[PDB]
C-alpha cells in the first residue's frame, strides 16, 4: 500500500504490522508446544517397545 | 524485537519561508520619474486590403 | 572504579567551567580598560578647562569633547556583552562550578 | 435560509419573488449579498445587501428598498457561499471546545514573547489566555484557531 | 551549573538529559530473557541448585 506522505495510511499500515508481529510470536509459541508434545510421544514409544521386547 | 521498542526522529521544513527571511531586503527606495517616449512609426497587420 | 570514573568526568567538566570563568573575566577587564582611557582623557581636558584665559566658545569646544567621551562610556557599558551576559550593564553575581 | 427573505418579499410586492444564486460574503466589512428576481413586478428585481444570524442562517434583506445596489454588487464581497461565515476573532468552535474541556473562564487570544534574565527578548506563537493563565494555540486554514492538543 | 550558560544553552542541556532518561526507561522496560522481562519491577527469584 503506498503511504508516501499520506498519514492515516502510514500509521495505519504500521499498526497492522505491529498486530502481525504479536500474532507471529503467539503462533511460534503454539507450534513449539505441539513439537514438545510430539517429542514426548516419541520418547514414550521408544521406551514402550523395549519393554515389549 | 517487540511493539513500541522504537525511537523517534523529528524533522522540520527549513527554508527561507519557515525561517521568516523571505522578505529580507536591504534596498533603499529609489526615486521614480518618467518621460513621454512618443514613437512615430508603422507596422503591418495581417488584415488584408 | 566506578566512583573514580564519576569523579574524573566531573572534574574534567569543572576544569572547562573554570576556563569559561577566566574568559568572561578577561572580557570585562578589556571593557574597563577602554573606559579608563576615556576617563584619563576627560581629566586632561578638565585641567585644560580651568585656565581663566578662555572664553565661552573655547569652553564649548572642550565640553563637546567631554560629552563625546561620556557618550562613548555609555555606549561601551551598554553594548559590551559575553554570550548574552551584559557584564557591565547591571549588578550581578555569577557562580562557576569548579568542583 | 430563504424563508425569512420571503417575508421581506411581501415588502417588495409583485406576483412572486425569489433569490438567485448563492450569497456573496464581505471578508472586509462583514456582510452578505444576494440577487432577487420578481414575477410580473417592476423595480423589484435587484441586487441586495442582507444580514444573517449564525444560529440559523436566516437571511433578511436590509437592501429591501426598491432599488438595486449601486453597480450591482460592491467589490468588497466577491466570494460566494451557501453557509454561515464567522470572523476569526469569534473563535466560536475553539471556545466551545475549551468549555467542553471544563474551562471556567472567558477566553482571550494573544501573541507571545519571552525574555531571559539578561533582558534579551524573543517572540512566540499564538495562545489562548484565561485571565492570568495560558493555553497554546495553532492557526488553521484561514485564521480560525485550534488549541494545541 | 555554569552561570555563563545562556538560557538557550540550558535548554539544549535539558534536551540531552531528557533523551538519556528516555533511554534509561527503554532499558528498564524492554530488556527480556526467554520472553520474560527482568527489571520492570522489584523481583525475587529462587534457583534450585541442589
Amino acid at each position: 500500500t503506498p503511504v508516501e506522505g499520506n498519514n492515516v495510511e502510514k500509521e495505519k499500515a504500521a499498526a497492522a504490522i505491529d498486530k502481525t508481529n504479536r500474532g507471529l510470536k503467539n503462533s511460534l509459541n503454539n507450534v513449539l508446544t505441539v513439537r514438545a508434545e510430539l517429542g514426548t510421544q516419541l520418547s514414550e514409544l521408544s521406551t514402550l517397545d523395549s519393554l515389549g521386547s | 524485537a517487540n511493539d513500541g521498542e522504537t525511537i523517534d526522529i523529528d524533522l522540520k521544513q527549513i527554508n527561507s519561508q519557515t525561517l521568516g527571511l523571505d522578505t529580507l531586503n536591504v534596498q533603499q527606495k529609489y526615486k521614480v520619474s518618467d518621460t513621454a517616449a512618443t514613437v512615430t512609426g508603422y507596422a503591418d497587420t495581417t488584415i488584408a486590403l | 572504579a566506578n566512583r573514580f570514573t564519576a569523579n574524573i568526568k566531573g572534574l574534567t567538566q569543572a576544569s572547562r567551567n573554570a576556563n569559561d570563568g577566566i574568559s568572561i573575566a578577561q572580557t570585562t577587564e578589556g571593557a574597563l580598560n577602554e573606559i579608563n582611557n576615556n576617563l584619563q582623557r576627560v581629566r586632561e581636558l578638565a585641567v585644560q578647562s580651568a585656565n581663566s584665559t578662555n572664553s565661552q566658545s573655547d569652553l564649548d569646544s572642550i565640553q563637546a569633547e567631554i560629552t563625546q567621551r561620556l557618550n562613548e562610556i555609555d555606549r561601551v557599558s551598554g553594548q559590551t556583552q559575553f554570550n548574552g551576559v551584559k557584564v557591565l550593564a547591571q549588578d550581578n553575581t555569577l557562580t562557576i562550578q569548579v568542583g | 435560509d430563504n424563508s425569512t427573505f420571503k417575508a421581506s418579499a411581501t415588502g417588495l410586492g409583485g406576483t412572486d419573488q425569489k433569490i438567485d444564486g448563492d450569497l456573496k460574503f464581505d471578508d472586509t466589512t462583514g456582510k452578505y449579498y444576494a440577487k432577487v428576481t420578481v414575477t410580473g413586478g417592476t423595480g423589484k428585481d435587484g441586487y441586495y445587501e442582507v444580514s444573517v444570524d449564525k444560529t440559523n442562517g436566516e437571511v433578511t434583506l436590509a437592501g429591501g428598498a426598491t432599488s438595486p445596489l449601486t453597480g450591482g454588487l460592491p467589490a468588497t464581497a466577491t466570494e460566494d457561499v451557501k453557509n454561515v461565515q464567522v470572523a476569526n476573532a469569534d473563535l466560536t468552535e475553539a471556545k466551545a471546545a475549551l468549555t467542553a474541556a471544563g474551562v471556567t473562564g472567558t477566553a482571550s487570544v494573544v501573541k507571545m514573547s519571552y525574555t531571559d534574565n539578561n533582558g534579551k527578548t524573543i517572540d512566540g506563537g499564538l495562545a489562548v489566555k484565561v485571565g492570568d493563565d495560558y493555553y497554546s494555540a495553532t492557526q488553521n486554514k484561514d485564521g480560525s484557531i485550534s488549541i494545541n492538543t
